[PDB]
């Protein structure tokens, strides 16, 4: 599972690894039987362990 | 400026980019590229060859 972005950098609390623009998203699903391609904007959602 | 989360400088732009006033008709700029042999030669013109 693969996240490609143009823009990284810190999340709130200080680890690496988000993306701050329209990331791909290559995601396999259907157990194996799929896979996903997104072009989206991922928000960092504020619950828990989120 | 930005310098946020660059973690290799700053990142300014005085990006005056001359704002000049849109003229009475729109003019726009075009780039146009075609490639040959990359897949089937499969952009073709409209016709009725038969």
């Amino acid at each position: 599972a693969f996240m490609l972005g143009s823009s990284v950098g810190n999340f709130s609390n200080g680890v690496s690894g988000r993306y701050f623009n329209h990331t791909l998203l290559l995601l396999p699903d259907g157990c194996g039987t799929r896979l996903w391609a997104l072009y989206c904007v991922i928000e960092p959602r504020n619950g828990s362990y989120c | 400026t930005r310098q946020l989360s660059q973690l290799e400088g700053g990142g300014i732009l005085v990006g005056v980019g001359s704002v000049t006033p849109m003229t009475d008709t729109l003019q726009m700029g075009f780039i146009i590229s075609v490639q040959y042999g990359t897949d089937t030669n499969s952009v073709c013109p409209m016709m009725d060859l038969g």
